[PDB]
């Protein structure tokens, strides 16, 4: 499920929605021979709890 | 940087892109010298095509 | 607590350091000689080091029982570490330098909230001066604060093969190390150095004073040289083996220059790109503080 | 001390060295692109 940055500014005061956070501690890295990358990911939100 | 390019010869289309992607995220000012163009002045209304 | 021994925490002897010279262990002093030095026609200049910006990450206290000491030793010497430069562990540490905090650094290297009885630690004042300086490494990665690399290595070399008239002067000719070998020796020594409790050598490098320091640097001049060599291995570019008589020999290609990658992907330990970002900002602190 | 297994003259049953992978399978292979120079007229041959 993916939400939007426009809806995070119009959500009703007392309506609690869930927004999932990604882990990624256990993920095998790519092989030595493969195509490179170009200007990648931008993340827009952060919890302050934790 | 003020990276200037004389000729686009061995421009691996991946790294030939990565320069432009860095213009919009680091204020990189790039250059080209082998390009010819005949751009012309345009009026307010009618705009671009 | 153990309070603190005057003359070092490294003069205790409970925890020391022995490289495993095959079937028999030894001392760092005893290992350095098996290596000789070949002067090549290349020269490096001892370049001055910039100051470190003071802005260690703020205090958070996520509950993790973070192994800060274990993480540090892993990246510099560890064999193919992963996610070494992630932000969460250091931020927790910086809480340590704070006067009056229920957060004690375990002797074994594990950090806690509040405390425990069954576990003895380092007195809060010894750690306070420690984390004042090594918390900074935490943010070494940031685009703005990030440290050099292609130039700190003009110091690594003087120490590893620095002749005494050379570290007396400023410039040293580019050397080429070569020593006896047992085939799996480069990885073998790197597997071994990981357990030195390198915390102990650092948590006292900030607590020792004017005289106790003069004696500390004049004795452990080896325990430092050791981790320096093992570290300088991953960096230098080409490993050539010489087959002479009935002997076999490893040559480390250039002690003083960052090739930028590989060393030997098989013959040694390798450094990722998130390693040069780390090991660099590390040496920028130990070296400055060291001298 | 300890004579090598050979040149002593008796059959025995000792140890080896192995690994885990199939080796040839990573789901990949060296993938390289090549960009052609362009014109054949202005290529430099004269490097000696």
């Amino acid at each position: 499920q993916h939400v939007d940055a426009e809806s995070i500014m119009t959500a009703p005061k007392g309506k609690l929605f869930h927004l999932q956070f990604m882990d990624g501690l256990l993920r095998p890295e790519p092989s030595a021979f493969d195509p490179p990358a170009s200007g990648e990911d931008m993340r827009l939100i952060y919890p302050l709890q934790p | 940087v003020h990276m200037t390019i004389n000729e686009r010869a061995g421009m691996s289309k991946l790294v030939a892109d990565n320069i432009i992607a860095s213009v919009i995220k680091s204020n990189w000012v790039v250059d080209i010298h082998d390009i010819e163009y005949t751009a012309e002045v345009m009026t307010p209304s009618e705009g671009y095509t | 607590m153990l309070q603190q021994p005057t003359g070092g925490y490294t003069t205790l002897e409970q925890f020391a350091f022995t490289i495993r010279n095959d079937g028999t262990n030894a001392t760092p002093t005893q290992f350095l000689q098996l290596l000789s030095y070949e002067a090549t026609e290349n020269e490096l200049v001892k370049k001055t080091i910039p100051t470190p910006e003071t802005h260690l990450p703020s205090a958070r206290n996520v509950p993790g029982n973070v192994y800060i000491e274990d993480a540090i030793t892993q990246a510099l010497f560890g064999i193919s570490a992963q996610n070494v430069n992630a932000h969460g562990y250091f931020s927790r540490l910086s809480a340590l330098a704070l006067p009056n905090t229920s957060a004690r650094l375990g002797l074994d290297g594990v950090i806690y909230n509040s405390e425990t009885i069954n576990i003895p630690f380092y007195d809060p004042a010894a750690v306070a001066n420690f984390a004042a300086t090594y918390a900074k490494l935490g943010n070494a990665s940031t685009p703005r604060y990030r440290a050099d690399m292609i130039d700190i290595y003009a110091h690594v070399g003087l120490e590893l093969a620095g002749t005494d008239a050379e570290r007396a002067a400023g410039v040293m000719p580019v050397k080429r190390a070569k020593f006896d070998s047992w085939e799996g020796s480069l990885i073998s020594l790197s597997r071994d150095v990981v357990n030195w409790k390198i915390l102990a050598f650092l948590i006292d490098l900030c607590s020792l004073e004017g005289e106790a320091l003069r004696a500390f640097k004049t004795r452990n001049r080896d325990v430092f040289r050791m981790m320096l060599f093992i570290m300088s291995t991953a960096v230098a570019a080409n490993v050539v083996n010489r087959k002479v008589t009935k002997r076999v020999d490893r040559v480390l290609e250039y002690i003083g220059v960052n090739s930028m990658r590989t060393a030997g992907r098989t013959a040694t330990i390798t450094y990722d790109l998130s390693r040069h970002e780390f090991a660099a900002k590390f040496l920028q602190l130990t070296f400055t503080r060291w001298n | 001390v300890g004579i090598p297994k050979l040149e002593v003259d008796h059959i025995s049953f000792s140890n080896v060295v192995s690994m885990m992978t199939a080796n040839i399978r990573t789901g990949d292979d060296m993938a390289v692109e090549r960009v052609n120079p362009d014109d054949v007229r202005a290529i430099n041959i004269r490097n000696a």
